[PDB]
């Protein structure tokens, strides 16, 4: 299973996934990189999910979004690419469904930081806070008790570490490769971290 | 023939930016038997001509004023042909609003599906535009209406209006005693009189056909005997 | 105009076709010459200036390993043309497992050629509405050795031991009916080709200025003549007189 | 099945067994599972015999027009994503294919694993096949970047030997194919794994060697 | 049946479309429509074409329509065809709305019915539509905005314009007259200016006049269609003023 | 639906519909694209109603995709329909290759478009030329032309629409390879302005590198345009 | 069955006199037992006389608000009114039934006013839908979703006829709070909207988080 | 201006089509062809078009089936389409049936596909002409012509300059029933050599003769042979 985590702030919103390629019983990588899928214009996609179905959907979406942005000379929305992501997935869910989850988070001057947490059934909704897969059960619990306005990014990347050392200790698949996506003050910084 | 290379339009601009062909309509139209409509404080009417040709024709089998739905009514001058159609075209449009919505058809809705079922004719390949022009008269939640659709698609709002026959000196006869606060019985004697001062000769119960919608009522088509009362005085 | 594309004209002609035949008279000259041992193709580049890109230019195309082929006319038809026989002779290679004889591909590009006629809804549909008003030179290697073939607007294909196409075209064509061999060796019928090019080219023969192919029997693969080729070649030409 | 193909320094070293089954009977022991998709691009078939045979075909058809059209060579990157293309399309109607596509191009050399399910993931070594998870085994544990071209080939023969001597789908003949720069060569043809036994796990070939 | 096709989307001998030259010669043929741009918003206004004392004067605007909330626009030229792409252009600003959640960008509104007018004098054998539209309207991204389109499928930004009969006058007021930071009112009395010169007049008269305005007010974007009584209060403060 | 063959074979052997439409080329604003060792300079013609129109608006130099951009004479709307199939298939392109479009294949595209619209029933041919300013597989910069008839070429600097003869022939004369930055710029001002009304506000020019494409400034091309007034009045 | 249990969720309607109000539970549901949310509302405004009320599974909640938005804005910008509340009943009647075989998973209400022009009357007006379009027509109360057969209890034992605007949020609230305790999948917050001709009440209520 | 040849799906005052008389007109200016047949063989001849001095012969007769070939005038590739649908329907009757078609049923089939393209004004007639030589049963010979109709004949010829060629088959008629298949081919050699301008003669390189028959499956006679022939009526044309 894929763990997708999220969390916005006033100031920032940080994603975060296992980077585990996993093809049966073994790890095809360590290292995965068909998880994020960075969309020009401070927004980020992240999907879990069975790699075939996320490949198709997030390059899907991404080259639909950069067309939007080449066509009209301008940046979509943070709030325009996630409903357009979900009534995309919408519509194949009842032709040729993709089974993935979705973490929209993105920046712009209208909305500010905003993450929303989308299920493979296309339900949708704007979060603080959220998590997808098996380690969602055990990462949520630590999101609520230790998240707060005002929290500085610093303290968002600490509650991570949480999530991650209780990822490794307590959840059947030890997680230990994990990859961030942090957005704030106007740039996108990557991360990786091995507990 | 309707598709593939001989679907083009017949209904081209000329230098001077004119679509000559609903001009010819409206000369089409110009020549065709007078109709008019006026809207009353409490109800609009719409009234025709109705010329029989010969004895032998029955006057029942044509009526130039049909009912679209339960208030609205409908007055064509010009091609009967076009009309026909175009009147079912109205009352399938509005029974599918009707399913939609549930409720009666608004007539500004109506009026502007039916505007721009005549403006696909003016543009669609291979085809002319219809020969006529249609008043239709009905009453809503938002109050009375008298509308009229030219053969270009273009629809005009009226509070009282003549076409066909002569309808520039009909305009005037009616514009010279026409107020926004008549009464139904004083609207349906002006239309009697534009009528007659139109037709050459004398009028009758068989020569003119007339539609009312007042007091927020359904539609109705005055049968011979009201009109020879309203032909009495 | 008044009539329309598919018309016959009194004598038996269409007039779509005739008038494409009066647009291959047009563009750089380009000759082939197939001897025993292989077949070359040389055409004359007409660069427009110096702010051209030469390597963009360029009238020696190749459709297969085995095949090349040069082109008069409307060059975008021309490579319309060229692009689709590019397809079909890589599909023939798929089902078949085989290089694709020249002849065949002959017959594909002339019948993509006149699928304006609209004669029959076989297969595809009709799309190209009117002649492509372009004359090629196929030549290549198959298993019947080298073979060179003109195609042209009107569909009709012809095998040729040598020719030539372009506006000097028929100079081009009576020095290659005068001088062309059917025993002749390569080195010989380069000779030949650069000859020919330089007698009926407007300007002066030089290794910029002419572009070569040849797809010998020994290997049955389409080789460009880099610009050591054509020097070679050059150097070992008649006077001028 | 058997293939494996990983980068060390002088390029990729592709390795596969010859076997060939239906249900569990040898339909034949000289199939060939590394197919060369242009002068650069060598691709390895495991799963359905015939799915991998044409799709394998078919992209190296339309390599050949896409080279031919723009003068240039096709990289890696864009002939694992046709293919992933190609076979997503076919989602859900049962093909099955493990393919690893290795080559060179401008980019360097590279290496991905395209499977019938779309999957396509970008990596330094792959296995695939029933016997994967041996020649996984075996490569980890003596897998490093700088070996030589004599250690990459003998170490891909070893895994692939192991590889068929634990699984029963998977035997015939090893090859070894090296890519590099100005192409590919063929290392080892093909040796019989029946050799490779009493060369590595009992030369003494005095008694029935036990597990 | 070629010998009756008229060839609308064929190029003439000097690289020109004949159709279009026509539908623009008959959307020079129509009444004055003009638009401009303040800082409280964007105005249109327009002049009635006279037919009868007996038209309909009530809530009765045929040339300045709603598209969306935030999106109006001006007509000059064939009121039918006008209506179609009314329609059109009201379906796409919804299409958008639907796929994106959010309001449609009126400079994309533009392009699909440009692109629309473009379709039908490239392909097909249809004549070109006859009309000219004036749309403008508010969006966060670029503010207020005024735009032109024209038969070919063209369009323009503008600060102040106008389309229809005797342009040249009105523009070379707005010209004069127009600034670059104007209040709604001085937007209004300017727009009333530009239309009574060019109809041939001082003192414009309010029952051929309709006026219509745009504003993004408190967040909210809202669309004022001045009634005959404010036209007339408008007119005399412009009496005043002049 | 319409299927009739508008461009077709006149007796001259000619497609008049695509010399019309070349006439209509000819009938657009100038623009020129000049190459370099890693940059293309891409200039145009602006027309603008000085105080009504808006200047931002009108768009003759667009950004296609990530790495290519697009100059343009003749019919506006044509170029519009052309540019977003050209955006459309730059990203289809990336989406079945997983690398953006190279510039020689979206040059080749467009042509192959415009032939097209040639060589239909029912369609007349866009009455556009384009340069397109990108960069190959290879990363070399590379600038194409394509013209109505669907032919194309690349170019070390073209000029494409009203009087481009002029430019052109200027162009041979003046051009030089590897200029800096600053000299191409001063460059294809030059070229625009042998046939265009000296002036800041007639020409709009932009500037291709790796990274992006960046519009010179308005007080860049005033200075220039001094420049140039000064060197026309010294050699007068 | 079981698909309307994977988000949980409901939607309350009631009239007064003058007024009517109309409640959610706020909570988004995942797998029928893990709350991912506490802000998703069920209930939207189509225009200032209408609301709609949308339970059930959250992407047919959201697609069919999109459907219902598009027709309603095209319906008002083509008559220049806005669009009368039973007009717009028995338009979602329509796009339910239109999808009579493959249906949208939703338990709709509407809840608004029916104006009477004569001066205006305002009537409240309350209707509650199944996922095929089949309606109900009442001048008490309406209930869908999940938490159906406590909100029907609560209801039945407490609406009151006639009750001023105060009256009414403290009846619809405490019904609406009552029925949520029982449910194991609905709750987390509820939002009440009470309307009057002249103004929008918005409410959220201290409610039970577990 | 004739003001009625302009369309293909106009008749004028007279009656006539004359898009499909124009494409009639197109088969007279191809190169002549020649086929006769006796009780038991069919042999077809005809001159190969030669454009100048350095090209190949063009292709005069075609095989569709085991036992049935064609030979054509007119537009070269109208032939090769017609070509193409005989091949197909033969084989496919073969793929269905398991036997030798009909050639009655191929010949009506072609006719309707001539037929079916002068009805529309979005066609043109195929402009070119078609005969037929097979042997099913009996040696047989057809004609088919752009208007849709087709004939069978006893011995046939067109092409420019065909009236020459069909004075020496209608003179000699008579013989061909009883005659040898060396007779018979001695015989329509010479009818083809009728149709020959002053200047030319009949080579290896452009002259195309195949035979079909009772046992003697369509093949075109080989250089040699053909040699031999072309000597032996140089010989006996001297007298
Ligand atoms: O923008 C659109 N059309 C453009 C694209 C081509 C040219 C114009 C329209 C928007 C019209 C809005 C009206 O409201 C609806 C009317 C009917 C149905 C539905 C909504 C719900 C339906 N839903 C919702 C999720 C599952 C499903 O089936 C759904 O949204 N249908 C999509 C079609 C989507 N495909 C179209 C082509 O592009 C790829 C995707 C659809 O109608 N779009
Ligand atoms: O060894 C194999 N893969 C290696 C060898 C090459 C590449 C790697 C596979 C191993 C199992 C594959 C499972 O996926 C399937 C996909 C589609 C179909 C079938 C199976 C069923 C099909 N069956 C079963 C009985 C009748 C029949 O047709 C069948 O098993 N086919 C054999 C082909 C064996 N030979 C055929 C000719 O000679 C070359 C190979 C086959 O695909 N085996």
């Amino acid at each position: 299973m894929d763990t997708l985590i999220g969390l916005r702030g006033n100031n920032f919103v940080v994603l975060a996934a296992d980077t585990y390629s996993i093809n049966s019983i073994i790890k095809l990588k360590n290292d995965d990189n068909t998880k994020f899928y960075d969309i020009h214009g401070n927004k980020c996609l992240l999907l879990g999910g069975s790699i075939g179905d996320r490949l198709q959907f997030g390059e899907f979406i991404r080259k639909n979004v950069h067309l939007y942005q080449y066509q009209n000379n301008t940046d979509m929305f943070v709030k325009s690419f996630a409903f357009f992501t979900r009534k995309n997935l919408a519509y194949y869910l009842r032709r040729n469904p993709f089974e993935v989850n979705c973490l929209i988070a993105g920046y712009d001057k209208k909305d500010g930081y905003q993450l929303y947490w989308c299920d493979y059934l296309s339900n949708m909704d704007s979060v603080n806070k959220g998590a997808h897969g098996y380690g969602a059960y055990l990462v949520s619990a630590i999101l609520d008790k230790y998240y707060h306005e005002n929290l500085t990014v610093d303290e968002a990347l600490d509650i991570f570490k949480l999530c991650f050392e209780e990822l490794k200790k307590r959840f059947l698949l030890t997680q230990i490769n994990y990859e961030l996506r942090i957005m704030y003050d106007n740039k996108v910084e990557t991360q990786y971290v091995t507990v | 023939m309707a598709d593939g290379e001989y679907s083009f339009s017949l209904t081209t601009f000329s230098p001077t930016g004119k679509l000559v062909q609903i001009e010819y309509a409206l000369n089409r139209v110009s020549s065709s038997s007078p109709a008019l409509g006026i809207r009353a404080k409490n109800g609009v009417i719409i009234a025709t001509e109705k010329k029989s040709p010969n004895e032998l024709i029955e006057e029942n089998s044509i009526f130039k004023i049909q009912q679209i739905s339960e208030h609205i009514g409908i007055v064509y001058a010009g091609m009967p042909g076009d009309f026909r159609v175009l009147l079912k075209r109205a009352r399938k449009e509005a029974i599918r609003y009707s399913l939609q919505y549930g409720s009666e058809i608004l007539v500004k809705e109506l009026v502007k599906i039916i505007a721009s079922i005549v403006q696909e004719f003016t543009q669609t390949g291979g085809v002319r535009p219809f020969g006529l022009s249609l008043l239709i008269c009905g009453v809503d939640v938002y109050g009375y209406h008298l509308y009229q659709i030219d053969p270009s698609g273009c629809y005009f709002n009226w509070m009282a209006t003549c076409v066909g026959k002569d309808y520039q000196n009909n305009m005037s006869f009616l514009e010279k005693r026409y107020n926004k606060d008549i009464e139904i019985e004083d609207a349906i004697h002006t239309a009697i009189l534009t009528l007659k001062e139109s037709y050459e000769g004398v009028l009758n119960e068989k020569n003119i056909e007339i539609g009312v919608a007042y007091d927020n009522k359904p539609f109705k088509i005055l049968t011979q005997n009201e009109i020879k009362d309203y032909l009495i005085e | 105009y008044d009539r329309g594309v598919n018309t016959f004209s009194p004598e038996g002609r269409l007039f779509q076709v005739e008038y494409a035949l009066g647009a291959i008279k047009l563009g750089s000259t380009a000759v082939g010459i197939c001897v025993n041992d292989g077949v070359i193709l040389a055409s004359e580049r007409r660069i427009s200036s110096t702010l051209i890109e030469k390597d963009s230019v360029e009238k020696l195309l190749s459709i297969d390993d085995h095949i090349g082929c040069a082109m008069s006319g409307l060059m975008a038809d021309a490579r319309t043309l060229i692009d689709y026989a590019r397809v079909e002779c890589n599909h023939y290679k798929f089902i078949y497992n085989e290089n694709i004889n020249i002849k065949s591909c002959v017959e594909l590009i002339s019948e993509l050629a006149l699928d304006f006629s609209n004669l029959s809804d076989s297969k595809r549909k009709k799309i190209m509405s009117r002649p492509f008003g372009v004359a090629l030179l196929i030549g290549g290697v198959d298993k019947n050795g080298p073979c060179l073939w003109y195609t042209e607007p009107s569909g009709t294909n012809t095998r040729f031991s040598a020719a030539s196409i372009g506006s000097a075209q028929e100079g081009a064509e009576l020095l290659l009916q005068e001088n062309y061999k059917k025993d002749m060796t390569f080195e010989q019928a380069e000779i030949l080709a650069l000859t020919v090019l330089r007698q009926v080219m407007e300007d002066k023969l030089s290794t910029s200025n002419v572009e070569i192919c040849a797809i010998k029997k020994s290997d049955q693969t389409f080789y460009k003549y880099n610009t050591d080729d054509i020097s070679r070649i050059i150097d070992v030409l008649p006077s001028p007189v | 099945t058997t293939t494996l193909a990983f980068k060390f320094k002088d390029g990729i070293i592709v390795a596969v067994d010859s076997r060939a089954s239906m249900g569990s009977f040898i339909s034949s022991q000289n199939v060939e599972k590394i197919i060369e998709i242009n002068k650069n691009i060598l691709g390895t078939m495991a799963g359905g015999a015939a799915d991998c045979l044409y799709w394998e075909k078919y992209l190296g058809k339309i390599i050949k027009i896409y080279e031919l059209r723009n003068n240039e060579k096709i990289s890696v990157r864009a002939a694992s994503t046709i293919l992933s293309n190609i076979l997503y399309q076919y989602k859900g109607y049962g093909l099955c294919c493990g393919i690893i596509l290795s080559g060179y191009d401008h980019t360097g050399f590279n290496m991905f694993y395209v499977d019938d399910s779309g999957k396509k993931v970008e990596g330094n070594l792959f296995s695939c096949g029933s016997g994967s998870t041996y020649a996984y085994s075996i490569l980890d544990s003596a897998y490093d970047y700088n070996l030589n071209l004599d250690q990459a080939v003998e170490l891909a023969r070893n895994a692939i030997y192991h590889a068929t001597f634990r699984d029963g789908g998977s035997g015939g003949k090893v090859r070894v194919f090296h890519i590099h720069k100005n192409g590919y060569d063929k290392i080892i043809e093909g040796e019989d794994v029946f050799d490779l036994h009493y060369h590595y796990t009992n030369p003494e070939q005095k008694d029935q060697y036990v597990m | 049946a070629r010998r009756y096709d008229s060839r609308t989307t064929t190029f003439s001998p000097e690289g020109r479309l004949y159709q279009v030259e026509y539908a623009l010669e008959a959307i020079n043929n129509a009444s004055i429509t003009i638009g401009l741009i303040t800082k409280d918003g964007v105005i249109l206004g327009a002049d009635k074409v006279f037919i009868s004392k007996l038209i309909d004067k009530a809530n009765n605007y045929e040339k300045i329509y709603k598209i969306d909330k935030h999106i109006f626009c001006g007509v000059a030229g064939l009121n039918a065809d006008a209506n179609i792409l009314i329609n059109q252009s009201r379906l796409y600003a919804q299409r958008y709305l639907y796929n994106y959640n959010e309001v449609q960008p009126v400079s994309q509104l533009v392009v699909q019915i440009c692109d629309i007018k473009q379709s039908y004098t490239q392909y097909g054998g249809l004549r070109p539509y006859g009309v000219s539209f004036l749309i403008g309207g508010y969006d966060t991204k670029d503010g207020y905005q005024l735009y032109h389109t024209d038969p070919s499928g063209n369009y323009s930004g503008w600060f102040a314009t106008a389309i229809g009969t005797n342009n040249l006058t009105a523009s070379s007021v707005l010209k004069q007259e127009w600034k670059n930071d104007m209040t709604l009112e001085e937007g209004l009395l300017l727009a009333l200016k530009t239309l009574a010169k060019s109809t041939d007049t001082e003192i414009p008269k309010s029952e051929k006049i309709e006026l219509a305005y745009l504003t993004n007010k408190d967040g909210e974007v809202y669309q004022k269609y001045l009634t005959e009584k404010e036209i007339e209060e408008l007119i005399k403060l412009y009496t005043q003023k002049y | 639906s319409y299927d009739r063959a508008i461009t077709v074979f006149s007796p001259d052997g000619h497609l008049l519909q695509v010399e019309h439409a070349l006439e209509a080329v000819k009938k657009g604003g100038c623009a020129v694209a000049i190459k370099s060792s890693n940059f293309a300079v891409l200039a145009v013609e602006k027309k603008n109603i000085p105080k009504l129109q808006n200047p931002k608006t009108t768009e003759k130099l667009i950004k296609l995709d990530e790495h290519n951009c697009l100059a343009f004479a003749g019919l506006n709307a044509d170029a519009r329909v052309l540019v977003n199939k050209t955006r459309l298939e730059c990203q289809r392109y990336y989406l079945n290759m997983d690398e953006p479009a190279p510039v020689d294949y979206i040059a080749k595209y467009v042509a192959k478009v415009q032939q097209k619209f040639t060589h239909r029933g029912g369609v007349r041919p866009f009455g556009i030329a384009t340069l397109i300013a990108g960069f190959k597989n290879n990363k070399e910069i590379c600038i194409y032309q394509t013209e109505p008839s669907g032919i194309y070429a690349a170019w070390k600097a073209q000029a494409i629409g009203k009087n481009a003869k002029i430019v052109q022939e200027f162009l041979e004369k003046n051009y030089q390879e590897n200029m800096e930055q600053k000299d191409c710029i001063f460059l294809a001002l030059k070229a625009i302005f042998e046939v265009v009304e000296l002036s800041s506000k007639n020409v709009e020019v932009a500037l291709l590198t790796e990274k992006d494409l960046t519009f010179i400034e308005e007080q860049e091309i005033n200075s220039m345009v001094e420049l140039i007034d000064q060197e026309r009045t010294k050699n007068n | 069955g079981s698909i309307y249990n994977y988000n949980g969720g409901c939607v309350l309607g009631m009239s007064g006199s003058n007024c009517v109000a109309i409640a959610c539970d706020l909570r988004l549901g995942a797998n029928t037992f893990t709350t991912v949310s506490t802000k998703f509302s069920k209930i939207f405004k189509m225009n200032n006389n209408v609301y709609v009320g949308l339970s059930g599974l959250a992407t047919d909640i959201q697609t069919l608000y999109e459907i219902l938005r598009y027709r309603v804005n095209l319906y008002e910008v083509r008559q220049d009114a806005e669009m009368d509340v039973e007009c717009f009943a028995n338009m979602l009647s329509s796009i339910l039934y239109s999808n009579r075989f493959s249906p949208y998973f939703v338990n709709p209400i509407v809840v608004g006013f029916k104006l009477k022009h004569y001066k205006v009357n305002y009537e409240p007006y309350l209707t509650a839908y199944d996922l095929i379009g089949a309606k109900c027509e009442t001048r008490d109360f309406v209930v869908n979703g999940v938490t159906s057969e406590q909100l029907f209890g609560m209801c039945e034992s407490l609406y009151v006829k006639d009750q001023d605007e105060n009256g009414l949020f403290e009846t619809i609230s405490q019904c609406l709070l009552s029925a949520l305790d029982r449910d194991c999948i609905s709750g987390w917050g509820a939002e009440v909207l009470v309307l009057t001709p002249e103004k929008i009440i918005k409410k959220k209520l201290k409610a039970r988080m577990d | 201006r004739n003001l009625y040849d302009t369309d293909n799906i106009i008749y004028s005052p007279e009656g006539r089509l004359y898009q499909v008389e124009y494409a009639s007109e197109a088969i007279k200016q191809g190169t002549c062809a020649v086929a006769i047949k006796s009780k038991d063989y069919v042999v077809v001849s005809g001159l190969k078009k030669c454009i100048s001095k350095l090209s190949f012969p063009q292709e005069k007769i075609f095989k569709i089936d085991d036992y049935i070939g064609i030979s054509m005038s007119g537009i070269t590739s109208d032939a090769k389409v017609l070509t193409k649908f005989m091949q197909n329907e033969c084989l496919s009757h073969k793929f269905l049936y398991n036997e030798n078609i009909n050639i009655e049923s191929l010949v009506r089939s072609v006719a309707d596909k001539y037929q079916k393209n002068t009805q529309k004004s979005s066609k043109r007639a195929f402009g070119v002409g078609l005969m037929i030589a097979a042997y099913h049963n009996e040696p047989c010979i057809f004609e088919t012509r752009p208007n849709g109709s087709y004939f069978e004949y006893d011995a046939l010829s067109f092409g420019a300059r065909s009236h020459a060629s069909k004075t020496y088959l209608e003179k000699n008629l008579h013989l061909f029933e009883e005659c040898s298949l060396e007779e018979l081919i001695l015989h329509c050699l010479k009818a083809l050599k009728c149709s020959l301008s002053s200047e030319s003669e009949l080579t290896i390189s452009n002259t195309a003769l195949a035979v079909v028959g009772k046992n003697h499956p369509w093949q075109e006679i080989s250089s040699l042979q053909l040699e031999e022939y072309l000597s032996k009526v140089k010989m006996d044309a001297e007298q």
